[PDB]
């Protein structure tokens, strides 16, 4: 087995986590109580889905998952929801007092009351693993737990597992759904202290998901449930390679190899197509060419930016369903006949391709239509520096007046940490400028 | 045996009978404490109307000033003693007297919202263009702090 | 973050505090008996925040009633919900405060302060996760002001990690009994600046002007004013007592609306304005509520938002309405009126929606503003304080109780220092 342990932190992390594991269970033919009748193996096995699911003697498939929040409201829903019987009960960990949208509380004062328990529980999961690969970590940028505790957890996981890989799925804040004005501070603070402990991080701009829900699914007021389901289908496309036989991104190490040439610039852009409303169940097929070309239209991106004004360092295409390789190669062929997609000098300007011939699964009760073929493009372009720049500009305006800073220095943080975190982000912005002619 | 200090404190405390006794023994009706306050100042501050009246019928200087330039009418208008305001005015109180902060009785009545005293002072010829030493008239005060009731009374 | 410990001090504190329970109790379906006879279970999901459960299917307010005058516990026990407070939580003296801050803060209130703390400790050691404290009081009196600030300071020392939040009624000549109130309020404000996390400034000047000019009540009564205070207090605490995401607990709200520790004085407003029982009205719509919400005439602090700039703003809509109907309007206010929101705090107006409307109305909106225009309220108080202090009127009342003349000059300088801080950020620019 080459296990993967998923850690979900904060409300956004937890609720996205429970959307994903619901989807996984449907893709792998797993029932809400852990049973999988389609599994010949008695009470174990070494199939590719065992990287994400441990097996018990009763035939119960248990996610290799940890849910962590510093208040119980959200994780109490997991304990009593449809999948109450699926997870390890001891892997659902809560405090009683959240971080109040304060990074300093999540990383210093409140978070450190529970960090040692969280690590002992992860150790327990890691001790059931034949050959633990590393961790997938879900969290929001703007929450006190999502930012502060997550950053604290990544620092500790580096010490106790120096060998293993760590992958991030981070929710990038948007005014539409933002709960706090200090989310820009928390975003910079965690990015700074986490940068050296994460090998690869997929940002999920909540505004991009918000716009897709409105434009493509015709939803007036996107709810978190709406955004989550769409997000969890993009997340599934990215982790499919780890849970299934395939030839691309077969383990966490390969994510770095394919997407991250240099450790600091490790925030790939994800673009996903097609997104079709469930009310259009009789929509006509979209070809390989059309869904591939849709991966270069900004509307379908997970992070708002302009790749045509940047330069690509890496590009991976992960198709799903009725996708004939020769049609893919011809679709790419025309893609490389579009002068607006520039690559950097020093990298092979080609596209790595993987195909999973299972038709994409969509959740019953969701807003997405069933489709015959879909694709998730993972591209590491310098255009994503526009997203850091948006956050940095907000940070600069408030930190110029030291607005809200007292909240942070009052909860264990030194004020100097603001400026160094912002200098690290300035160094990142010029890192992108240097790579992009 | 000086009765000045005890006439002062009897008037502050509203001891109407002691007020009459002490004057009966030659107590200085215009006695002053260290700050220059007179029995009439203190009777007017603390709302002792009959002591105000009696002092005025026995040679009290209605327009006496303390070291800060305060007259009895100032303090009566500041503390809000309407009856005493009118008694003082009928005995010739200077309705436009100015203290060391540039304030007139109308300024103090305006700050503290004694609108009836405002009207009495106006009917006795208070200067609406009297400026304090920040250049503010009583009307400027009512505009600055949005007192619409006071502003209407001052434009009439 | 679950439980809130409510304290009411003084005649104003206990009066408006009682009106708070009578109103929120009925929204939550709790009767004067503590028995729940409600109509849905959103009324119960978060009722532990303000109520204890007393084992007979009854509910008891987590409330402490304090006053140095015994007259007003007679008062509250007499009220509609008089007999649902814990008798043991009545901490009352016999000698009052005589509208003297020094008496309440230093001598008679200091003799009763730890009897009050004993009851707070009893309440707090029964809480699973206490968020903080909510105090209702006047600043112009002696007990609500003097002892109230003392209690804040000593509660702070004993619970430094919890949130302190006050509902402070400011004195006004339009409604006042005495001219010493600017003293008591200026001495009080000094302690609120240092020891409170959030303070709602409920100005009696504004409450009177609303009743007098917009609701056309010839002679406003204390009960007329409290009708407005009750509705405001109910609106601002909706997100604490009902399932929500924005501003869900006392510390999350404070983190969002208080950019600078001392500038934590909010200007509450509410729409529509009704008079007691005359509430039946046409309907009101979302565009109208939004503009009335931001209207000076709808604030309960006597200050013009137009004369300053909003640092943070919190809005609470209540009732069944179109939400992005709401989200179009409150984004329209911000861009048309761009100049009245500071540029260096992006996305500083947050919106909450609660489907449960208040009694008597199907739609309502509550306004919580942290505006630099609040300087007008403190400048008004500072001018009256200075007017009295310059002529040293009735300071014998305070010195005689063991207070020093230089505490008055210090209070004066601290109020003015607060004023200067607001005007500093009112003129600042992103640049
Ligand atoms: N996509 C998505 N975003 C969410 C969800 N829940 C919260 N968010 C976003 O996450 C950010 C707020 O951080 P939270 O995760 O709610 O806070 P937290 O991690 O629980 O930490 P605390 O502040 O201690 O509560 C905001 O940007 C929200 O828009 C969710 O379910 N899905
Ligand atoms: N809004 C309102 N204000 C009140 C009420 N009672 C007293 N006040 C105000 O509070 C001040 C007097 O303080 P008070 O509470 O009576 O004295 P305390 O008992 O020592 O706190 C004045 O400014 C009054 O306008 C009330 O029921 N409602
Ligand atoms: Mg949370």
């Amino acid at each position: 087995m080459r296990e993967c342990i998923s850690i979900h932190v904060g409300q956004a992390g937890v609720q996205i986590g429970n959307a994903c594991w619901e989807l996984y269970c449907l893709e792998h033919g797993i029932q809400p109580d852990g049973q999988m009748p389609s599994d010949k193996t008695i009470g174990g096995g070494d199939d590719s889905f065992n990287t994400f699911f441990s097996e018990t003697g009763a035939g119960k498939h248990v996610p290799r998952a940890v849910f962590v929040d510093l208040e119980p409201t959200v994780i109490d829903e997991v304990r009593t929801g449809t999948y109450r019987q699926l997870f390890h009960p001891e892997q659902l960990i809560t405090g009683k007092e959240d971080a109040a949208n304060n990074y300093a509380r999540g990383h210093y004062t409140i978070g450190k009351e529970i960090i040692d328990l969280v690590l002992d529980r992860i150790r327990k999961l890691a001790d059931q693993c034949t050959g633990l690969q590393g961790f997938l970590v879900f969290h929001s940028f703007g929450g006190g737990t999502g930012s502060g505790f997550t950053s604290l957890l990544m620092e500790r996981l580096s010490v106790d597992y120096g060998k293993k890989s760590k992958l991030e799925f981070s929710i990038y804040p948007a005014p539409q759904v933002s709960t706090a004005v200090v989310e820009p501070y928390n975003s910079i603070l965690t990015t700074h202290t986490t940068l050296e402990h994460s090998d690869c991080a997929f940002m999920v701009d909540n505004e991009a998901i918000y716009d897709i829900c409105r434009r493509n699914l015709d939803i007036e007021r996107p709810t978190y449930t709406n955004l989550n389901r769409l997000i969890s289908q993009i997340v599934s496309s990215i982790t499919a390679s780890l849970r299934f036989d395939g030839a691309l991104n077969v383990d966490l190490t390969e994510f770095q190899t394919n997407l991250v040439p240099y450790p600091r610039i490790h925030f790939p852009l994800a673009t996903y197509a097609p997104v079709i409303s469930a009310e259009k169940a009789y929509h006509e097929q979209l070809s390989v060419a059309e869904i591939t070309n849709a991966c270069f239209e900004p509307a379908n991106q997970m992070v708002k930016c302009d790749p045509r004004h940047g330069k690509y360092m890496a590009c991976c295409l992960l198709y799903r369903g009725d996708v004939v390789p020769k049609d893919v190669n011809a679709a790419i062929a025309t893609i490389k006949t579009k002068r607006s997609i520039q690559f950097v000098d020093w990298c092979p300007t080609g596209f790595k391709v993987g195909i999973n011939y299972q038709p994409p699964t969509v959740v019953p009760g969701g807003d997405l239509a069933k489709v015959q073929r879909a694709v998730c493009m993972l591209s590491n372009t310098t255009a994503i520096a526009e997203a850091w720049a948006r956050l940095d500009h907000k940070f600069d305006l408030m930190y110029a007046k030291r607005a809200f800073v007292h909240w942070y220095v009052g909860e264990g943080m030194e004020e100097g940490e603001f400026s160094e975190a912002r200098e690290d982000m300035a160094a990142l912005e010029k890192d992108y400028e240097e790579v992009g002619v | 045996s000086d009765l000045g200090k005890k006439l002062l404190e009897a008037a502050r405390a509203g001891q109407d009978d002691e007020v009459r006794i002490l004057m009966a023994n030659g107590a200085d009706v215009n006695a002053t404490d260290a700050s220059g306050l007179t029995p009439l100042h203190l009777a007017a501050t603390y709302g002792h109307l009959e002591i105000v009246e009696v002092l005025l019928k026995h040679g009290a200087d209605v327009n006496a000033i303390d070291i800060m330039g305060s007259t009895p009418l100032h303090l009566a208008a500041l503390i809000g003693h309407l009856e005493i305001v009118e008694v003082l005015l009928k005995h010739g109180a200077d309705v436009n007297a100015v203290d060391t902060w540039g304030d007139t009785p109308l300024h103090l009545a305006a700050i503290m919202g004694h609108l009836e005293i405002v009207e009495v002072l106006l009917k006795h010829g208070a200067d609406v263009n009297a400026q304090d030493k920040f250049g503010k008239t009583a009307f400027d005060i009512s505009i600055d702090n949005g007192n619409e009731d006071l502003a209407e009374i001052l434009q009439k | 973050m679950r439980e809130i410990v409510h304290i009411q001090a003084g005649q104003c504190g206990n009066q408006i505090g009682a009106k708070f329970w009578e109103v929120i109790s009925d929204e939550h379906g709790i009767d004067p008996t503590g028995s729940y006879h409600g109509d849905s279970d959103l009324q119960l999901e978060r009722i532990n925040v303000y109520y204890n459960e007393a084992t007979g299917n009854k509910y008891v307010p987590r409330a402490i009633l304090v006053d140095l005058e015994p007259g007003t516990m007679d008062s509250v026990r007499s009220g509609p919900f008089g007999q649902i407070f814990r008798p043991d939580n009545f901490v009352f003296g016999q000698s009052g405060a005589g509208n003297n801050w020094a008496k309440g803060h230093y001598t008679e209130g200091a003799e009763l302060v730890d009897s009050v703390l004993d009851v707070v400790r009893k309440e707090s050691e029964s809480c699973d996760c206490l968020q903080g404290f909510q105090l209702t009081h006047s600043l112009g009196g002696g007990t609500g002001s003097g002892m109230g600030t003392l209690l804040i300071s000593k509660i702070r020392e004993e619970y430094p990690d919890r949130i302190m939040n006050t509902f402070s009624v400011m004195p006004s000549p339009k409604v006042s009994d005495t001219v010493v109130e600017p003293y008591n309020a200026t001495l009080s404000v000094h302690q609120l600046v240092e020891n409170t996390d959030e303070t709602y400034c409920i100005d009696n000047e504004a409450l009177y002007d609303i009743c007098f000019r917009t609701l056309k009540l010839t002679t406003p009564t204390y009960g007329d004013l409290n009708h407005l205070v009750s509705a405001t207090m109910s609106g601002v605490t909706t997100c604490l007592r009902f399932p929500g995401q924005l501003n869900a607990d006392l510390r999350k709200l404070a983190v969002n609306m208080v950019p600078f520790p001392r500038l934590h004085f909010f200007m509450p407003g509410f729409a529509p304005l009704t008079s007691r029982g005359s509430q039946q009205y046409r309907a009101l719509t979302v565009p109208e509520l939004t503009q009335q919400m931001f209207d000076s005439k709808n604030m309960m602090a006597a200050c013009d938002p137009r004369h300053g700039r909003y640092l943070t703003v919190a809005a609470i809509f209540r009732g069944r309405m179109s939400m992005k109907e709401v989200d179009e309007q409150m984004l329209n206010v911000q861009n048309k009126n761009s100049s009245y929101f500071v540029e260096w705090i992006p996305n500083n107006v947050k919106t909450a929606v609660c489907d449960i409307p208040p009694r008597g109305l199907k739609m309502s909106a509550t306004f919580i503003g942290n505006s630099t225009a609040i300087q007008e309220l403190f400048k008004r108080i500072s001018e009256q304080f200075t007017a009295m202090f310059r002529r040293k009127a009735f300071l014998h009342w305070y010195t005689g109780e063991g207070m020093d003349e230089m505490e008055f000059t210090e209070a004066e300088s601290n109020m003015n220092d607060l004023v200067s801080e607001y005007q500093q950020y009112q003129d600042a620019t992103a640049d």
